[PDB]
RNA sequence: CCUUCGAUGUCGGCUCUUCCUAUCAUUGGGACGCAGAAGUCUCAAAGUGUCGGAUUGUUCACCCGCUAAUAGGGAACGUGAGCUGGGUUUAGACCGUCGUGAGACAGGUUAGUUUUACCCUACUGAUGAAUUUUAUUAUAUAUAUACAUAUAGUAUUGUGACAGUAAUCCAACUUGGUACGAGAGGAUUAGUUGGUUCAGACAAUUGGUACAGCAAUUGGUUGACAAACCAGUGUUGCGAAGCUAAGUCUGUUGGAUAAUGGCUGAACGCCUCUUAAGCCAGAAACCAUGCUGAUUAAACAAUACUAUCU
RNA sequence: GUCAUCUAAUUAGUGACGCGCAUGAAUGGAUUAACGAGAUUCCCACUGUCCCUACUUGCUAUCUAGCGAAACCACAGCCA
RNA sequence: AUGAACUAGCCCUGAAAAUGGAUGGCGCUAAAGCGGA
C-alpha cells in the first residue's frame, strides 16, 4: 500500500479528547503521542485525519481501560483544503480503535469516514457506511 | 556551562547587514555563462507588477495522487510594454576587474529617456543630449571597430515606457542587457540593427520557460526582535515587558556579538529568487487573451473593476506561477537562468482550462460585466 | 465552465470560491461565502430574510 | 590561604549566542570468532541535528512515549540594573530530641519588601561633510610618451578589493521475496512519489482582526412623529481596504584534497603504493560558483550638460 | 520504608502495617456537626497559561515653541 | 663479503579542550636550525 498522504493542516495536539465512533465498546479515546514526529523545542505533537495515534479509554467496558493502544483519525472539526478548490469540515473528531497494523477491533463504522483516510487503510474502507 | 536544550539558531546570516536598499530598481549582480555555441540573443527585461488571480489545470504526473485531477493554483501578473534599445557599451578584461572603452548612442532619443537625468525638468532648458547627437558616423564607425578589436563582453542600454502604463511617473527606468552567444563581431552586428526599435517582451523569453525574478521587497519600517527575527515571546510576569530576548551574551567574552538578533528596519531589501515558470504570454492585439480552448468567452486579463491599487492592463503581459517581492507598481527585473534546466518540471508544457476575471474587491460573483446586468433584469 | 448552486441562496459557484460543510448525516452543503456559512450556521432559514431568492419566489416577485 | 570584609548580589529554572571533541545519528573507509540480516573494534571528519510528558524547589534521579539519534562538556559553576522567587539564609509561630534556665538543632513545618541607566564603550538600525607628498594594469596618432597625465558642479549607468553566507534528515513502493542461505529469513545501490526540521518571500482562496460603513436594541432626555444625543468604545449582527498564519510559492555545480585502495620502480640481481624520486581514483570536510553589504577601498570608471573664463 | 489505590507514567495525595533514631494523656490523649481573605490532593465547567502568535483603542515615548533638575566623576574609554 | 646481534646522535609515532594567536613578530631549509672552531 502506498504511502502519499499530500498535507493536511493539523489541529488535534496532544491530550485531545474524542469520539471512538465504532462498536468496540469504547466511548472516547484521548490522545497522548503521534507516530512519526520528530524534534522541536517547546512544540506539542499533532495529528490530522489519516494518522495513527497512541491513546487511552476514559470510558467503556472495563477490559478496554487503563492500557496504550492504538487508533487513526478519521473525522476532524478544523477545515482543510481539498487540491480541487474547496475547504471542508466535519463537526466532531472521531477515530477508530486498530492494531498497530491497522486492523480493527471492532467490525464497524458508524458514520462517514473522509476519502483521504480510506486511501491509505483498506479495511477501514471495507468496513465504512458512507464515504465523503 | 552548556545551554540544557538545543535549538537551530534563529536568523540567516547570509543577509545580514538589514539596512534599506540603494534604490528601488532591482540589479543583476551576475550574469548567465555566455555559451559561444549559440546565436546572439538577449538575456533580461524589465516589467511591472499588477496583481494576482487563479487559474484551473490538469495534472499530468504517473504515480501521483492527482495524476488526471483539475487542480486550482495562484498566479502573478507583469505589465510588460515593450523596451526601446539606445546604445552600446563594451568591457574588457583586466586583473583589477572589468573595464570600459566606451559608449555609443543612438541618433534620437525621447524625452522620458532624457527626464531620467533631471531632478526637476519642469523648470530647466532641457538641454541634454543635443549637441553629442550631431557626431559624424565616422567617428562612431571608427569607435565601433576599435569595441570589435578590443573587448570581450557586449552589454545594450534599455528603457522602459512609463506613458503606456497608469503610473504617474514619467522618468524612464535604465538598465544594462548582456547580450550572449556568437563571437564578437557577430555580437556587434545583432545590436547594431536594433539601436531605435523596440524590443516586444516575446522575443525574449518563450512559453513554459523557467525564469528567475529580481525586486525589492515591501517596507514596514522599525519593528521589534519578535517580529524582525521570530525569536520567543517571554512569560507575562516579565516586570519591563515581554517582547525581547532575555540574554545577551556571557559575562567574558566582554562585549556584544553580531550574531545577537536587536531591534531596527525591517522590509525594502533586495532579493533574487530562483525557478518561477511561465503559463502565458499574452498580447495587446488579442480580444480573447484571458479565454481557453475549454472557455470561449472572450475576456481580457483585468477583472471587473479595475486591477485593484494598479489600474487597468491593455499592454502584453506575463502570467507567473507564485509570488513575486515588491508592492503593485514595483517595477521587476527578469533575467534567465544560470545555466539552463533539464528537470521534468523545466520542459513540461502547460494547458490551461479557466482563468478567474471576477472583482477582487469585495467577493466577485460574476466573471463579465454583462453577466451581472443578464442576473438582475431591469432595476429602478 | 461546470458550476453549481450555493444550497442556501442559489447562486452559481465557480471553481475556486466555495466551502463545504458534512452534517451529522452524509448530507453535503455548500456555500460560497463567508456571509452564508454563518447565516446558515446560525440556523436562520432562507424564506425569513427579504433578499435571497427563496423569499421572493414565495411572493410571486418574479 | 595569594587577591577582595569604607561589600565583585549568594540554589535551580526560563530565554539567547558562541566555542571544544574524548563522535550518539547522518558522509566516505579498514577488521571480525564476517554466508545474508542484525552487530562489535577502528580511521579522516565538528558541515547538519540531538525532542513531548508524570513525581520532586531541586542539580542529580526514575518511569511513560516518539525518534535517525534522543552524545559529553566550557564561557567569573555563561547569563538576577534579563525575569522569577519554589529552596537556603533576619525578625512571628508549631512539633520532636537536648538544656535547671535564657535558649540550641548541617531535624521537620507554615507565613515572610528583589531599588537606579539620561554617562563611556560594545552591538542594532539612521543622516553626513572633508580627502595633491595624492593616485595611475595607459593614452595619443606601426610610431611616441612617467622628463607624463589629473579643474570643479549637478545627474545616470557601472567596476568590485574586502567582510558575511544555508540547507537538512526520513518513509513508502519498484528493483525483488530476488543475490546469500539446508531452512528460518533476507538486503546494497539506483529510480519514483511524498513528508520532518530550517531559511527567504507573498495574500488569488480559507481563517483572524474593527474608532471606514450599514442595520438592530435596553435605561434616560429633547411635547408627539421624524431626526438625534449621553452611559470614558452602552450592548449585538454582518463587516470592504489593509496587516497577518494555522494559508500559498521557492531553496545550484565546479576545483583542489584527507582516510583508504592502487600504478610504474630502486634501495636489497627476488620484492616492495614511496617505510626514496615520478603518478591515479577519492568524503556531509576545504576553496570557488551563486547570494547580501560595499563612507567595510578616508577606492575608482564611462557618459550627458555647464562653468566673462585653463 | 513495605502493601493496596489513584495515572499511561506518581520523591506528590489517600487507606492500611509498626521493636516508634526521638509518639502518648489538662506540657492534655483520641474524635468531632457547624464556621475560616488558614496549609494540601483529585474531578466537572471555563478559558491566549500554553501549541504560536496576530490585529486593534486611550495615555506616554517621537519632532517642534516655552520652561528646566539630579545621582555620579583620580585621569580616561577598540582588541588578542 | 654477505648474514646476525648490539650501541647512540638528529628525525618520526606515542601526543585530546573550550573568544582568534604567538621560538617577542616577520619569516627562515647552499639556515636566519642543532654540536664545534
Ligand atoms: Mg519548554
Ligand atoms: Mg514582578
Ligand atoms: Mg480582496
Ligand atoms: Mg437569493
Ligand atoms: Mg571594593
Ligand atoms: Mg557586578
Ligand atoms: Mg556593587
Ligand atoms: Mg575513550
Ligand atoms: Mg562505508
Ligand atoms: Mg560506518
Ligand atoms: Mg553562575
Ligand atoms: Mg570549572
Ligand atoms: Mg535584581
Ligand atoms: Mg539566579
Ligand atoms: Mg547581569
Ligand atoms: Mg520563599
Ligand atoms: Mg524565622
Ligand atoms: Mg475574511
Ligand atoms: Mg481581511
Ligand atoms: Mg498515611
Ligand atoms: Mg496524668
Ligand atoms: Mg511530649
Ligand atoms: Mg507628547
Ligand atoms: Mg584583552
Ligand atoms: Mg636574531
Amino acid at each position: 500500500t502506498l504511502k502519499n498522504k499530500m498535507r493536511i493542516t493539523l489541529s488535534l495536539p496532544v491530550g485531545a479528547l474524542i469520539n471512538c465512533c465504532d462498536n468496540s465498546g469504547g466511548k472516547n479515546l484521548y490522545i497522548i503521542a503521534v507516530q512519526g514526529f520528530g524534534s522541536c523545542l517547546n512544540r506539542l505533537p499533532a495529528a490530522s485525519l489519516g494518522d495513527m495515534v497512541l491513546a487511552t479509554v476514559k470510558k467503556g467496558k472495563p477490559d478496554l481501560r487503563k492500557k496504550v493502544l492504538n487508533a487513526i483519525i478519521c473525522r476532524q472539526s478544523k477545515a482543510w483544503r481539498r487540491h480541487e478548490g474547496y475547504y471542508i469540515y466535519f463537526e466532531d473528531n472521531a477515530g477508530v480503535i486498530v492494531n498497530p497494523k491497522g486492523e480493527m477491533k471492532g467490525s464497524a463504522i458508524t458514520g462517514p469516514v473522509a476519502r483521504e483516510c480510506a486511501e491509505l487503510w483498506p479495511k477501514l474502507s471495507s468496513a465504512a457506511s458512507a464515504i465523503v | 556551562s552548556h545551554r540544557k536544550f538545543e535549538r537551530p539558531r534563529h536568523g540567516s546570516l547570509g543577509f545580514l547587514p538589514r539596512k534599506r536598499c540603494k534604490r528601488l530598481r532591482g540589479k543583476i549582480r551576475s550574469f548567465p555563462k555566455d555559451d559561444k555555441e549559440k546565436p546572439p540573443h538577449f538575456t533580461a527585461f524589465m516589467g511591472y507588477k499588477a496583481g494576482m488571480t487563479h487559474i484551473v489545470r490538469e495534472v499530468d504526473k504517473p504515480g501521483s495522487k492527482l495524476h488526471k485531477k483539475e487542480i486550482v493554483e495562484a498566479c502573478t501578473i507583469i505589465e510588460c510594454a515593450p523596451m526601446v534599445v539606445v546604445g552600446i557599451v563594451g568591457y574588457r578584461e583586466t586583473p583589477k576587474g572589468l573595464r570600459i572603452l566606451s559608449t555609443v548612442w543612438a541618433n534620437h532619443v525621447s524625452d522620458e529617456f532624457r527626464r531620467r537625468y533631471y531632478k526637476n525638468w519642469y523648470k530647466s532648458e532641457k538641454k541634454a543630449f543635443t549637441k553629442s547627437l550631431n557626431v559624424p558616423e565616422a567617428t562612431k564607425n571608427c569607435l565601433l571597430k576599435r569595441i570589435e578589436k578590443y573587448c570581450t563582453v557586449l552589454r545594450a542600454i534599455c528603457h522602459t515606457q512609463p506613458s503606456k502604463t497608469p503610473l504617474r511617473m514619467k522618468k524612464a527606468h535604465i538598465m544594462e542587457v548582456q547580450i550572449n552567444g556568437g563571437s564578437m563581431k557577430e555580437k556587434l552586428e545583432f545590436v547594431k540593427e536594433m539601436l531605435e526599435k523596440n524590443l516586444p517582451v516575446s522575443t525574449v523569453f518563450n512559453p513554459n520557460e523557467m525564469i528567475d525574478v529580481i525586486s525589492v521587497t515591501k517596507g514596514h519600517g522599525t519593528k521589534g526582535v519578535v517580529s524582525r527575527y521570530g525569536v520567543k515571546r517571554l512569560p507575562r510576569k516579565t516586570h519591563r515587558g515581554l517582547r525581547k530576548v532575555a540574554c545577551i551574551g556571557a559575562w567574558h567574552p566582554a562585549r556584544v556579538q553580531f550574531q545577537i538578533p536587536r531591534h531596527g528596519q525591517k522590509g525594502y531589501f533586495h532579493r533574487t529568487e530562483r525557478n518561477k515558470k511561465i503559463y502565458r504570454i499574452g498580447l495587446k492585439t488579442d480580444k480573447n487573451s484571458a479565454s481557453t480552448d475549454a472557455d470561449i468567452t472572450e475576456k481580457k486579463i483585468t477583472p471587473m473593476g479595475g486591477f485593484p491599487h494598479y489600474g487597468v492592463v491593455n499592454e502584453d503581459f506575463l502570467l507567473l506561477k507564485g509570488c513575486v517581492a515588491g508592492t503593485k507598481k514595483r517595477p521587476i527585473t527578469l533575467r534567465k537562468n544560470i545555466v539552463p534546466q533539464v528537470s521534468r518540471d523545466a520542459l513540461a508544457q502547460v494547458s490551461l482550462k479557466f482563468i478567474d476575471t471576477s472583482s477582487k474587491i469585495g467577493h466577485g460573483r460574476f466573471q463579465t460585466s454583462e453577466e451581472k446586468v443578464k442576473y438582475y433584469g431591469p432595476l429602478k | 465552465v461546470k458550476t453549481e448552486a450555493c444550497s442556501f441562496s442559489e447562486y452559481r459557484i465557480y471553481p475556486g470560491r466555495g466551502q463545504k460543510y458534512i452534517a451529522r448525516d452524509g448530507k453535503v452543503y455548500f456555500y460560497l461565502s463567508s456571509k452564508f456559512a454563518s447565516l446558515a450556521l446560525q440556523k436562520k432559514k432562507a424564506a425569513k430574510l427579504r433578499w435571497t431568492q427563496t423569499w421572493r419566489r414565495n411572493n410571486k416577485k418574479t
